[PDB]
């Protein structure tokens, strides 16, 4: 699995970061300190935590992960990571 | 839920609280304007909060038509009627109900009675907005819901503050309708 | 009239029986939203009907005045919020009041004060409108009186007939304001 | 009068000409949407004609008071919804009643419900406006009363003539609303 | 697709239909105002249902036009009058209809031929909406299209939840309707 | 009255002097967007005076019912279409007409189906306004009878003086319309 | 372009072919309100499409200043007068215009001016809209353009689908209006 | 600047002028009513154009409060009357003012103050809007300014093009109210 | 063809994910499972998978693309990918 | 000239895409197949090709040209590409 | 002075290209053809030239500079620039 979404709304500073959907490595989600949910409005599961974007990509360098790109997207901030 | 056995047996308890309340506040509950008073104001008081015999998938009946419209579907200005927990003096207005089918499409009427469930019950505005959206939400899982709903407090006109002028205005957002600038400002265009 | 000691010795009773309601109705009184419900009703329905503590006499605070002024005085929308005496339900809307004055001109936030009196107070509306004109009518003795009171009752919008758009208007016509068609033409020209 | 008996013996039978129109018009009455169609019909059409199962005297109450209040009794914008004989489509709008009492006052909602014991049956806009009125006169025997009811009719807007913006008004003055110049100006200004 | 000849042959079949309800529903079929409605209901719904008797080519008169301009095109306000297949009473209102073209312009009046074809059947608000959007967007293979349809379903507002003054909105946006953000806020504030 | 042979018959001499309209202007007309139009206009303006094919007794379908229903029936906003005599150019506005019946009564359609006949004809607004009132008076001979005309005519606003915001309004009152000044009040105020 | 000694010389022709209209549609050309008509309506004609007397050089009357103002200006509610290309009817509204200029900027009255000499000849609403726009944008060449038209079609109000309420609105949007979204947002705005 | 002694001394000048404008124009310069017509025609000219006499330095009147306020402050239907330059007839509306402050706030009427300045002389719309955008600008140094004029020209109404409905509207956005969206969306609505 | 162009609407955790156009490679669109359409509104064709954008980097990286850019435009998160 | 600026609007599935300003050069605009026009509304001319930028991305890549960065803004997508 | 940020107003085919703040390096804002300006609304200067973005990144190619970084920010496309 080389590839990785991560995001947070804006406010960079602050979390939550989303950092996986249901398909997700779990043991990567546990690292990460990751719990499961599906918010009221989404059909769907995602994997969240309570730090800011930063502190994700400390945690993830850490994991082999480098950032290909970072992109906003409406108020979204959204990093690929690519396992190298 | 509550039902109709219940309420024929605490109706004679709601009207000898009414005629209780009555004596309590200097009147006369036997002057010929208040004689039926006791039982008026407790079969009112029963109607108010007709929504707690009410179950939403009852409510529902089976009106879920499994249709593919890709469409933005809005009910407004369905007349809401509630009871303010706090006070028990009423808080009236309107619902403006928005959602985006994904396989369902629910009976335009249910709307309204998705409303009628919970605002018929001794409320805060801002939960009866929330069980609104999350019965809908449940009910058809849809793309995204909106729910508006505008009201006078009759707590806050008629004694309190007393700002005569005033409306609370609750507004819940959810899927594509919080995430899509579009879709939100289509939503809320469309119900004005 | 009413007192306030008379207020405070009934405010435990009234409390008690909305107590009694809200366990009537299959609402759980013990949680955090209905924990000081039965006081805050209590406190509330006393407010409502505060009428009942005042005299028309202590109301108008020597505030009748000889001054010949042989205008029309007018003083419109006068925010009314009363109680129905037959379902306990509020009905609210205003008041237009106009007068001619022969010899006594009474100070306009009295005209206000003499709607609260009766307003405030278990109503029916016909005898609320009556009510206000005989007050102008005893105090200043005027060449006519016109008294318009426009309201929404709750007890036909939020339950009964269900008329939700639905107003009732009563009008009081006196003296001059009866007799002269120019008079009473003009009245409910300038209270709109 | 027509009872909760007649209603369930001949819904079948109502079902079973509204299934024989779905066929003659060229639908499947087979398809998902049609299939409770017939049912939903005979059920709507029996709620909208459900003014013959009333009585005046049971519509009234007893809620006919004897007061002396000398003034007009106005309740207006009560929505109406009639079935036009003619063609069997609605002919929807708002009345505004209003009377001066002689002896006895009516019940509020009580001038609705006269509106629908006449309303929910095939009508004539005609008919319907002076039914309220005699209602009203043969219960109270009032000095006078005026009955305003405005419609849009659904055969002179969907078909026909299909000027869609054509409304009409009938407008029964009898008594005092009739004789006196005053009274009807009066009436007229407080219903807009 | 329906035919004259059809309409012809059924019309007796509608009117036998129609007297029979009007017998079931405790009326008198042979009173002056009775008499004639049996042949008027039936041709009354033969209009109401003229549509499955269109086609779309045939409503598009050749009236296909090579104006090259780069511009929103926007019919707003027609009014539109359809059938509630669920219990077969009206549901009127207006559509507004909005479209950027490629190299086609369609004749303004085609537009509202496009609603009469769809409109004049038994419908869903929202399969309505989504046949007037297919057809402009096939007919004309635009950049976007939106289509926006108000209605008072008379199913709502004169019977069952009876929420007098609520209105249902559906509202199709397609192609730059859909992806743009300027596109739709400029439509949406065009149709206002 | 002008048959539909006259239409047929008379068709190419129409579109043949519309033909020859396009040439005295710079106008080609074989361009794309003008061949049609030499019969498109030709049969527009047999449509805007097809009231010369129609006579008053074919407007009064047997649709007089003797009733007695003493109240002012009025049928107001009535979509009125005309064409000035003076430049052909439209005159657009709304009929409001109002009679007070003596035993007879029309059908609520028939009143706008009279405005019709002489609505779609070459006028001069004052003429409309009597036709529809003598139509009205003959077919009914009623207690009296009001027939308002507002229009705005083009040649006062597209052309000669350009007041662009000018309207005509032309006022017929007979019978106790004119005798009467409560019921020319009513009658004005019942169409506003 | 046309010249006035064209309108001279081609008005006894149009005359000639009015007259042969009375004639064709049933009605007495020697009547009299009808005798003046055949060179009134030839008049009024030429004056409805002296646009083709105009050219865009010629209007502006050298009114373009140097003044570099770095701001968005609108002339709104210019009331347009077309005629419809297709019918021989006209087409009325309004037309909103907003542009950004670089380094010149036009005289006001000048785009008024602009669309009188497209409105006044024989038309397509779309047609107009870019012409207007394509004006503007070469006599100034600035920033960006924006032309909104908002017209009534007399041939789909008077006849054709008779969607009386109907108005067809066209949008044009250029350079900076068509890209910045801050910029369509604001010019559509201030154009309410 | 102007001063008032200016004033004295020209007023004799500007008497004489209008006085042959009288007679240039066909009227009588002695009859009753035009006898002080010179005087009061030139002093109103004067009072039309004071703005000459003004210093945005004297007008600010030190009410500049070093304040770290964090909001939007409009001052919105300011009054404007000012003067054409091309034709010498008034331009009348109003201005709209909107400022994000950095570190220094502007006491609220020297934003009326500074539309004084520049309104009362012979001015182009387009000049005025810019001057007052950048007297706040260079006063306050804020973080954006918003100013919006709208105006009807009596040369465009009057005369010339007679489009009698037209308006002018120029808008200056500066600093935050162009570059942001939502600052700008925020000004606009606002404003309404 | 060295150059791929794949997106998503926002809630990256979710597809449909637009993996082509008419003149994409169809043994590609084949491999991602990909269909073919003109979705209602539009003028031209598209291939689109159910899988969200993190599964298809993932099956994009074992055919030899790395993703160079990934940006936000509206409401569209977009990547692009080279074949090296 | 090392840097190449080229832009679609939302829907990258489809074309126009824009390769170049008036100062663009006249052989790489050629080689693409370019054509260049002054669209109504603008005041300057571009060069533009009816591909969508996938095409126009691997004709690029045989001329030397490789993507730097990607980037949206409003509702226009744009490459920068440098030799 | 390794970092640069330039920028332009949507229509990247047409100028002004922004090239630089108050302290930017003078030398290199005379050798593109800057010229400074407070422009009105703004409480600072800037540095700007008439020249498209393509233009001023060729000849910032010419003084050592490569593109790091390319973003479109509401209606303005930035590039963020390193001597390298
Ligand atoms: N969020 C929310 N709040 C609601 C309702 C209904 C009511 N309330 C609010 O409850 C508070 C109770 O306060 P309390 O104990 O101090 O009472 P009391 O001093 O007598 O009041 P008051 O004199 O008016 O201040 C009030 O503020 C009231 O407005 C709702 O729907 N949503
Ligand atoms: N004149 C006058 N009338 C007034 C009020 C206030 C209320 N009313 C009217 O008294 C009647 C009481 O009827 P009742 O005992 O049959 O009650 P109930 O079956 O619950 O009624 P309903 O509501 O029909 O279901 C109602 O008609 C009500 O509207 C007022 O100010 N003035
Ligand atoms: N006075 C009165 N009149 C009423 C109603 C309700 C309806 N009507 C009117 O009865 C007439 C029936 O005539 P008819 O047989 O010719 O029908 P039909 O050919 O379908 O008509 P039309 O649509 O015109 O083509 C119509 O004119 C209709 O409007 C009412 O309340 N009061
Ligand atoms: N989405 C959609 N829904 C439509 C129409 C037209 C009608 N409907 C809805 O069909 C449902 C049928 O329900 P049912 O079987 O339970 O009947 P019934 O007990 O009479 O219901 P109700 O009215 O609550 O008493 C209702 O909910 C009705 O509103 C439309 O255009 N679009
Ligand atoms: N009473 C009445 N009058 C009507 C109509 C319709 C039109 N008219 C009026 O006949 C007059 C004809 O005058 P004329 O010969 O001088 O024409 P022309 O110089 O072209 O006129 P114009 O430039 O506009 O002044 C005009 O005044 C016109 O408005 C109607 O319904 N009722
Ligand atoms: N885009 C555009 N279209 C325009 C005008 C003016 C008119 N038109 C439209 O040309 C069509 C002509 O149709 P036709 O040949 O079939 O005629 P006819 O059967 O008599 O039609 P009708 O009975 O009314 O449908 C109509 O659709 C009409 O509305 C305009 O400004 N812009
Ligand atoms: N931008 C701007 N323009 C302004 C004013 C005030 C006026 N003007 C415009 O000056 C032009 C002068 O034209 P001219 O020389 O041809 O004169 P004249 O034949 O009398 O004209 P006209 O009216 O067509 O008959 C007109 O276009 C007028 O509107 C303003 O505030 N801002
Ligand atoms: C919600 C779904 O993902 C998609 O974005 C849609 N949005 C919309 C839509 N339809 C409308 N009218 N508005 C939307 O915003 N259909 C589909
Ligand atoms: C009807 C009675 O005889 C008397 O004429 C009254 N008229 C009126 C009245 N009250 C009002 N408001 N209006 C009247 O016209 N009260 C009594
Ligand atoms: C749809 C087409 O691709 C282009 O984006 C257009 N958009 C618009 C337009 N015209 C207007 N008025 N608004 C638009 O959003 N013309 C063309
Ligand atoms: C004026 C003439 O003597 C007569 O009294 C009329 N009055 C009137 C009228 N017509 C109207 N509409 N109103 C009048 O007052 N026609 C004739
Ligand atoms: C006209 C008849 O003689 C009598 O005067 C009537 N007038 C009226 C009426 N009905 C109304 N509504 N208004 C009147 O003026 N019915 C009878
Ligand atoms: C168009 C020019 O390039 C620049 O973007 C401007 N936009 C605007 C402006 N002024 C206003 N009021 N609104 C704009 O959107 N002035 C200049
Ligand atoms: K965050
Ligand atoms: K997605
Ligand atoms: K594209
Ligand atoms: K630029
Ligand atoms: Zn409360
Ligand atoms: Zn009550
Ligand atoms: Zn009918
Ligand atoms: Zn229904
Ligand atoms: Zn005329
Ligand atoms: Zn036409
Ligand atoms: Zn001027």
């Amino acid at each position: 699995m080389p590839y990785l979404l991560i995001s947070t709304q804006i406010r960079m500073e602050v979390g939550p970061t989303m950092v996986g959907d249901e398909q997700s490595d779990p043991e990567l989600m546990q690292h990460l300190g990751a719990s499961k949910r599906r918010a009221l409005g989404n059909n769907f599961y995602e994997y969240y935590v309570d730090d800011p974007p930063r502190i994700v990509l400390d945690k993830l360098e850490r994991r082999g992960f480098r950032v290909l790109s970072m992109t906003g997207v409406g108020q979204t901030l959204v990093w690929c990571l690519h396992k190298e | 839920p509550r039902s109709e056995e219940d309420n024929e047996l605490n109706l004679p308890n709601l009207a000898a609280a009414y005629s209780s309340i009555l004596s309590s506040l200097g009147e006369n509950p036997q002057r010929q304007g208040l004689l039926k008073t006791p039982w008026r104001a407790a079969s009112a008081m029963q109607f108010f909060t007709k929504g707690y015999q009410e179950t939403i998938s009852d409510v529902l009946n089976d009106a879920i038509f499994d249709e593919d419209h890709d469409e933005m579907v809005i009910v407004k200005d369905i007349d809401m009627f509630s009871m303010c927990e706090h006070h028990l003096v009423p808080f009236v207005g309107k619902v403006h109900i928005g959602y985006l089918p994904n396989k369902q499409v629910l009976g335009l009427s249910k709307l309204a009675r998705i409303v009628e469930i919970y605002s018929r019950r001794l409320q805060v505005q801002e939960r009866l907005t929330k069980q609104i959206a999350v019965a809908i939400t449940e009910a058809l899982r849809p793309a995204g819901v909106g729910v508006v709903v505008e009201a006078t407090h009759m707590c806050m006109v008629m004694r309190g503050v007393q700002k005569m002028n005033s409306k609370t205005v609750t507004s819940t957002m959810l899927g594509v309708f919080r995430e899509d600038p579009k879709t939100r400002e289509e939503f809320l265009t469309l119900i004005r």
